[PDB]
């Protein structure tokens, strides 16, 4: 595949609140900090 | 679905489920529609 844009959004969170970086999700971090569009198309990284 | 009625599926579920729950309603609305349709065109051609 090629891609248009591509942008790495990178940060740090509890390992109970990844769950909150899918899209449409509910909780403090999908509401308040770092929503994702119910159409995302993406991928989700996370490491401990 | 689990539910005849859009306002019941849009309040219990999310936007992920739910539009699971409506297409459903949807695909067996308009196959209500498209026999009806039928049925009313092979109908009118007795009539014409």
């Amino acid at each position: 595949l090629c891609f248009t844009n591509v942008y790495a959004d990178s940060f740090v969170i509890r390992g109970d609140e990844v769950r909150q970086i899918a899209p449409g999700q509910t909780g403090k971090i999908a509401d308040y900090n770092y929503k994702l569009p119910d159409d995302f198309t993406g991928c989700v990284i996370a490491w401990n | 679905a689990i539910s005849s009625v859009l306002n019941d599926i849009l309040s219990r579920l999310d936007k992920v489920e739910a539009e699971v729950q409506i297409d459903r309603l949807i695909t067996g609305r308009l196959q209500s529609l498209q026999t009806y349709v039928t049925q009313q065109l092979i109908r009118a051609a007795e009539i014409r």
